[PDB]
């Protein structure tokens, strides 16, 4: 019911102080294609989950998404008191538990729930994510899809602080809803590896962000300390 | 869904005079878009975000509101700007518009010009008959068009079409056409449209007997 | 220059599927949101649904969940609409938009297809001069009759004569439209000077012209 995505006021979030931990299972998570859609970054995963935190039972990793804007200085969705970050890696979850596939759980308002990793950019070259920078050659044209290279451990690209922000809202291109899981500790990354990405053709991509939605009086932002 | 009930359904004032379109909300809307549509046309937007006037929108258009109530006010009206106008919500799918206000122009009233036609006589031999009357350039739309045979009304056959408003002059045109058999038409000699308007008190009456 | 370009009037068989076509130029087709929107003759507008053209995932109007079918080509850069099982009251002009991809906005219109579902024939119409009956100035006409579906075109002079000149809205009656058309000129303009009525209905291939004689 509530668009995303959204700007995140702390002064308004509701503190649930009671959850069970959030429970991160990208042990066994295994990246198997790379695709540039013509808009965004998507890498796609066998293997993994997530468990709760507010989750009824566990929810299986289906894949990652990129997005930035032209500037380092303005490129996420989310907001967190108008702080936008320079990037954002969502990751979606699928609830494999009720649902016979991805297509049955997208059509359900418990059938999603995407993690938020925010992008910051700083002096200071990660080499964890440089794995992703470096599978971009494969993938500048549009729509295109490439076998992922090598190893890659998703597990490394988990903030240093996993509290987080919950609301319910919808998919970035509204296509269905989804469930938010959001760290404001943002993951830190160069200048160099994040302008790679805006040398894929679009047909010349230099932002794909989206602009916030107001938060609906029903909408509810919990977070988990 | 969030139903949006835009009143006044239809409206009409005169060049120059400030016209305000509401549009109301079954519950709260983040923000309000409007587009006008002109008659025959594809709808085409004029304020985003409430308030803002899209790229080369006449400074007389505004937008107004928040919460459940919206309006749209245009400070001086112009003939061009007759159409129908729809709000549109971006909150929550699945995207809604209003069921429209639609907008007309007022300008002097203005007498029809009446003219009537015989059926052809391509059509008679093809064992038809059609009598048409237009009533052209009047206003204000409302008018009444009675069709006579031999001196008796006759209400059955008769098909009436009126045309958008003119956007240079603000009139209104009707046609209206009596259509009957040729057998029919053969078995009376005078055919009357009279209209009724509220320019003249005496009806305008055109007339012909079927062979001169 | 950036375009939306749609498929041209269809007549349709009720419970017939149709495949209508919404063709993109001038941008990058993968980067914006396509919508469609529904408009019958007293119904306003209705957002039937929309489609990512970057994964193809659409997001359907509940209300035509088991009716609208949407697609994209992305190679012919083209979204696609289908209707499954049409009734009557599918019949409308369909308009594909483009949403801005950073602005809830619809900056780009088609000029919409019309869509008629109806088991009425095609039949062609029969067009008929209206000259005056036996000063300063002449009213003339011409009668479209009896055909379907819509639409016709009607141009007077191939299209030198256009002021004064009104062209009625159609009427349906019986599965058959009539239309008609009143050009006025100046008396020492008609009759010394032809007034010929150009009429064409793309659907039966109709083409005529009908010279105004004085009777
Ligand atoms: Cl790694």
């Amino acid at each position: 019911q509530q668009l995303s995505p959204i700007n995140i006021e702390t002064k308004k979030a509701i503190s649930n102080a009671r959850l069970k931990p959030l429970d991160i299972h990208y042990n066994e998570s295994k990246p198997t294609t790379i695709q540039n859609t013509g808009k965004l970054v998507r890498i796609n995963f066998k293997g993994g989950y997530i468990s709760g935190g507010f989750l009824p039972n566990e929810y299986v990793l289906s894949s990652l998404h990129i997005y930035w804007g032209k500037e380092d200085d303005y490129g996420s969705n989310h907001l967190i008191d108008v702080y936008k970050y320079s990037g954002e890696i969502n990751l979606v979850h699928w609830n494999k538990k009720k649902y016979s596939s991805y297509e049955e759980a997208k059509k359900h308002d418990d059938g999603l729930i995407i993690i938020s990793i925010f992008l910051q950019v700083l002096d200071h070259k990660n080499v964890y994510f440089q794995k992703i920078v470096n599978q971009l050659d494969s993938i500048r044209s549009a729509n295109t899809s490439a076998p992922f290279d090598s190893v890659f451990y998703l597990d490394n690209l988990l903030p240093s602080k996993l509290d987080y922000f919950t609301y319910l809202g919808t998919t970035i291109n509204h296509s269905a809803d989804a469930v938010w899981i959001i760290f404001p500790t943002p993951i830190n990354i160069h200048s160099d590896q994040l302008s790679k990405f805006r040398t894929l053709l679009s047909l010349y991509i230099t932002e794909n962000y989206r602009n916030p939605y107001k938060l609906n009086d029903d909408t509810e932002v919990y977070y988990s300390g | 869904q969030i139903v949006l009930t835009q009143s006044p359904a239809i409206m009409s004032a005169f060049p120059g005079e400030s016209v305000t379109m509401t549009c109301s909300a079954s519950s709260s809307v983040s923000y309000m878009y409007w587009y006008q549509q002109k008659p025959g046309s594809s709808p085409r937007l004029l304020i985003y975000d409430t308030s803002n006037l899209a790229s080369g929108v006449p400074v007389r258009f505004s937008g107004s509101g928040s919460g459940t109530s919206y309006s749209l006010t245009i400070n001086r009206l112009e003939a061009e700007d007759g159409a129908t106008y729809y709000c549109q919500q971006w909150t929550s799918y699945p995207l809604t518009f209003g069921a429209g206000t639609k907008l007309e122009l007022k300008r002097a009233d203005a007498a029809p010009t009446v003219s009537i036609f015989p059926p052809s006589s391509e059509q008679l031999t093809s064992g038809g008959a059609s009598v048409v009357c237009f009533l052209n350039n009047f206003y204000p739309k409302d008018i009444n068009v009675k069709w006579k045979i031999d001196g008796s009304e006759r209400q059955n056959g008769v098909l009436n079409s009126w045309t958008d408003q003119d956007s240079k002059d603000s009139t209104y045109s009707m046609s209206s056409t009596l259509t009957l058999t040729k057998d029919e038409y053969e078995r009376h000699n005078s055919y009357t449209c009279e209209a009724t308007h509220k320019t003249s008190t005496s009806p305008i009456v055109k007339s012909f007997n079927r062979n001169e | 220059q950036v375009q939306l370009q749609q498929s041209g009037p269809e007549l349709v068989k009720p419970g017939a599927s149709v495949k209508i076509s919404c063709k993109a130029s001038g941008y990058s087709f993968n980067f914006y949101w396509m919508h469609w929107v529904k408009q019958r003759p007293g119904q306003g507008l209705e957002w039937i649904g929309m489609i990512d053209p970057s994964e193809s995932e659409s997001r359907l109007n509940q209300k035509f969940k088991d009716k609208a079918t949407l697609t994209v080509d992305r190679s012919s850069s083209t979204a696609h609409m289908q209707l499954s099982s049409p009734t009557s009251e599918d019949s409308a002009v369909y308009y594909c938009t483009r949403s801005n991809y950073r602005y809830d906005y619809f900056d780009v219109w088609g000029a919409g297809t019309t869509v008629t579902v109806s088991s009425a024939k095609t039949t062609a119409p029969s067009v008929y001069p209206l000259a005056p009956v036996c000063g300063s100035s002449v009213t003339l006409g011409c009668l479209v009759k009896g055909y379907f579906p819509e639409p016709v075109t009607l141009t007077w002079n191939s299209g030198s004569l256009s002021s004064g000149v009104h062209t009625f809205p159609a009427v349906l009656q019986s599965d058959l439209y009539t239309l008609s058309s009143s050009v006025t000129v100046t008396s020492s303009t008609w009759p010394s000077q032809s007034i010929t009525c150009n009429v064409a209905h793309p659907a039966s291939s109709t083409k005529v012209d009908k010279k105004i004689e004085p009777r």
